[PDB]
DNA sequence: TTATATTAATATTATATTTA
């Protein structure tokens, strides 16, 4: 489990109280926030067959993520938990990585400083 | 089709208007930031030539793949059922379906359409290419509040009477945006896009502000139109070696601009005459 | 938080234009539309527009003001901040643009951070 | 519908007075920036125009987009309430609404509206498309500090012996407002925006600074109204080639402007009788 | 209320004192920087009709939402406990108010009123709106700097040779400032003012000044009121065509005014006679 | 952050009514209305209107300084400004609008930096 | 800064006045109410009132001056004043209210500027 | 889906140029 464990640690994000987002949010579903509007045409070669890669070996979470979370984050206009948790994945591993060198990992909750 | 290849620059301006909201920046005009300069997207141009053939062509072969009730693929399968229903073996019936959005819509004749979408009508490139136009010194937006003295779903009706719903205009008090833009031959090839098409698109992009007035863009004019006419259907000189020849400068004491007397517009036609023509249709 | 000394003229009128606010809303505390609900739209944009007013109506603020010395404390920051300002840009740049927000908010937070100002002002 | 494209160059003055009271964002004469030179909205003379049509017709087929009690979205819901009830299939059923809308509000015929809130009934584009008005020579707002001898709130702030509240009367001490307005005949065929609604809309223009009066717009007068009716529907000569007929220039010595006196509007139709007609409405 | 659309020059004069004095300004009266020329605001004539229907009425009907202990909100709350308290249901609550207040007010009858203050009572626009009263020529602000032998406070200097606060009493020598107005029937039928309310405000201008005496205007003269009534609830003539009937200029040979003999007003009622009606209440 | 050579009118006539209001504001330093409070709205649109008035009033303002020599310190930089001030403009530029405040800021600094006007006049 | 052919007859006033208070001012330096501190108010407005006594009123400080040809050097520049002004007007204009005030510092720095007035009277 | 009530607030500076 270290390996998802550690996937669904660097995908912890907040949630309020009676927040409709599961704790640990289903790959499924949280691909469902990078898709189109539902979970099939994510690509299946740099997406749903390597996020699930990057997340069951606690590889570096491809840049197809900021590269599609982004794209809904501002397609849908908002930013789904599971596109937020996501992202949250993608940084954490790639400052975890050393490719994203300057920034320090995300928390769960909102860093009221930060400074980026 | 055309058997020149074009590369004109099409300096247009924004007087006191948007002349490309950003739908990313509320509906502030299109900027690039990082050097605050405008952007009016090479789809704004297109449109509203698209807009302007819609006007004055009113005829089949040049339809607009059109207005709001647009749905596309609606007009696609209107391809599909032609001539091409069966006859052309769904092979060539994506490209028996380009050729006719090709004769019917000068939208897709002359700038391209991506028709794969219905019963798939092909892939047009589109022969006219115009750029993003960005202006020639940063557009100061000036995001003029403005004021309804009405509002909408009586849901943001006031708790007394008094309804408004205030809003935003933005304007850029001037921008000489300028379109880089190329027609080529390869794709006029493909399209069928022709000399008549092409002068009805000079026509379009001198007289495409005219008509395609808002309150938004306020007024927006055709600035200047320099055709680079090559001689071969390839380019007799690079094209960015021609586009330097139309330098476009905000004059001598100008802070920033506020009219298009505040740009000066020097064409350098000295030598470029090596095989080639520059006809200065717009300015 | 606050770059005192940017010389951003953006950010020197954002900071003026928080300073203004703050004056207006210390003049009077119970105010409808502070200068940030009827100026800073512009003042944030154009400058020249309101920053002239803002400053017809900034003497009247600062006798508003119910501590005398604290209009001191106030117009003392003002000037420091229009030392940096050698003109009221006629449009803010884009940068400026922003730089104002900028400046409105971290002049906001160096006011209503507790001794900031009268602590400031004291080693003047 | 109306059948010439008329540009027309209006040129309105405010006396002494807040031409249109000014950004929202501030309140000092909307100004360009850089020139200094005062803007009025082109929704604020769209409004002197909806106010005055509001007065003058009190008409079915020329009703307006009210004011204050002006739920937008109860007149578009109300739009949903005639031959298109439902039976238009709400494709058209919103093209339907906004026709009737056209037909109903001579605001909608003459400047659009954005009518695609409630029910949605489309959106309308509004023929007639005036600018934002900026003054010939820079607004010189003269910001009059008033007082009142009356306090708004029983506030802390209204005091034992006296409750007075200041307040400010920005005033334009002279201006020359110029609109170029752009009436597109292709657009007034989407709302039938009729010859009668546009000689509604030139009397507009030249009468409605007589009416819509106030104590913060001072004295405010329709100083020209110099239209070009082109022959076509398509555009005669490029619209800004038209609006530098208009030339507004300071008279031979007056550093400021005081009045219209202080104006030289001068005006060519030299060459425009080529096709266009410059019906020299308002002066 | 009043059917015909009314357009006065209502010239009045000062003879020795502040016209109006500027806040922005001291007390120095309200001048035009670029001319030299005085103003007397909107709201200082406004407020002079103010004070004589004050003066005169002392009833109900023609209240006047008033001087010092004048807490606005609370005249406007007055009217939110009326007929009104609970049976007008927000949206039209405000506009039962606002008729309360075009009822009870002669004030909001004759002037608007903005009273979106308290229980917001409406937005009256009130149909008479002067315009600033410009003086016709130069005044010549005589900065009269008066002595007082008694200081006010406990000031720096209460010392021993004596107390004194000297301080200035501006006075123009004499102005003959002339103000323009306009009462529209649009905005007196939304005001419900009447035109027993205007002979009100003609008596209001021509006598006002024999009332709102000061030591700090001197003696100030309703020294002519050319009211132009035209025919319609629409303008005969545009109403600055009309003002410049009433044109008012130094006589013959005098360099400055210090009287009104040295003013010679002439009217110009040789055409307008159209359908209107110039009557000259003040002269 | 003081431009004594600026030559912009709008900044002259700023740094101007600075120190007018300086004089003022040493002649009885407590005042209710000072020309900040009662002239600048129009100082800084209208100059003629006040300036002229705001020179009547400067002599006597001189005469009140307890400090004989301070007159004439402040005097000289009255002079200082206006040989940058060839009119007192009928109504002041938005551009110089603008510049009205930064010159009162500006030149209301210069006279409270400590030193500033008692040293840059003994270098005259 | 000194139009000295300025012409203006409020500028040339202002000149004038201040070469009248210099004069007083070298009469007795040690001064209670110099022409400024009296006259000024209506020098600047009401050059008529004033002017003809502040002349009457001259050449008494023309012989009060210590060093009799300091007088020839004062009177000789109000001679160059006066050239500029063919009458003193009833009312100054209120532009001329203004540039009286411009003269007067205008004036009163070419005054105190050090070798000035001595300097321009050896050119004539 | 949630959440949804006011921080900060008391004086800078302040003493004479020019005068054959």
């Amino acid at each position: 489990s270290e390996s998802i464990a550690a996937w669904y640690d660097d995908l912890q994000m907040v949630r309020g109280e009676n927040s409709p987002y599961p704790e640990y949010m289903p790959l499924p579903r949280l691909l469902g926030n990078l898709v189109l509007d539902g979970k099939m045409e994510n690509l299946p070669s740099d997406l749903i067959a390597q996020i699930t890669d990057a997340a069951l070996n606690n590889r570096v979470l491809p840049v197809s993520l900021l590269q599609a979370a982004l794209r809904r984050n501002k397609a849908e206009q908002k930013i789904t938990y599971g596109r937020a948790s996501l992202l949250k994945a993608y940084i954490n591993r790639a400052i975890r990585a050393g490719r994203l060198k300057n920034m320090k990992e995300l928390t769960m909750g909102l860093d009221r400083n930060r400074q980026d | 089709t055309i058997e020149k290849r074009y590369d004109f620059v099409f300096l247009f301006d924004v007087q006191d208007g948007n002349p490309n909201g950003d739908p990313d920046a509320g509906n502030l005009p299109r900027i690039d930031p990082q050097t605050g300069e405008g952007l009016v997207t090479d789809v704004c141009l297109k449109r509203k030539v698209r807009n302007f053939i819609q006007m004055t062509q009113n005829d089949e072969h040049h339809d607009i793949f059109i207005r709001e009730k647009g749905i596309l693929n609606n007009l696609i399968d209107e391809a599909h059922e032609q001539e091409n229903v069966k006859g052309k073996e769904k092979g060539e019936k994506t490209e028996a379906a380009r050729q006719y959005m090709c004769s019917r819509y000068y939208d897709i004749r002359t700038f391209g359409a991506v028709m794969t979408t219905g019963k798939n009508a092909g892939q047009v490139r589109g022969p006219v290419q115009l750029t993003f136009s960005r202006s020639i010194d940063p557009i100061m937006t000036l995001e003029h509040s403005i004021t309804r003295m009405a509002v909408t779903n009586e849901k943001d009706a006031s708790e007394t009477g008094d309804n408004r719903t205030m809003g935003r205009k933005f304007t850029v008090p001037y921008g000489l945006y300028r379109c880089h833009g190329f027609i080529s031959t390869h794709f006029a090839k493909q399209t069928g896009f022709s000399e008549n098409d092409l002068e009805l698109f000079w026509q379009a992009l001198v007289n495409m502000f005219d008509h395609d007035h808002s309150a938004a863009r306020g007024q927006m004019n055709a600035r200047g139109l320099y055709v680079f006419e090559h001689s071969n259907n390839l380019g007799d000189a690079p094209a960015d070696s021609l586009f330097k020849r139309i330098q476009v400068v905000k004059k001598d004491g100008v802070e920033v601009v506020r009219s298009f007397d505040d740009y000066l517009v020097s064409v350098d036609d000295k030598n470029l005459e090596e095989t080639k023509l520059l006809r200065k249709l717009g300015g | 938080g606050l770059d005192r000394n940017r010389q951003d003229i953006g950010y020197v009128l954002g900071r003026l234009f928080a300073v203004l606010e703050k004056i207006q809303a210390e003049a009077n505390p119970g105010l409808n539309a502070t200068i940030a609900d009827r100026y800073f739209g512009s003042a944030s944009s154009t400058p020249i527009a309101v920053f002239g007013t803002l400053m017809r109506l900034l003497p009247h603020h600062l006798n508003k003001l119910e501590f005398e010395g604290r209009a001191v404390q106030l117009q003392w920051e003002i000037r420091q901040i229009l030392e940096h300002c050698q003109r009221f840009p006629n449009h803010l740049n884009l940068e400026q643009q922003g730089l104002f927000a900028i400046g409105y908010y971290h002049e906001t937070q160096f006011l209503f951070t507790k001794d900031a100002l009268k602590n400031l002002f004291n080693e003047a």
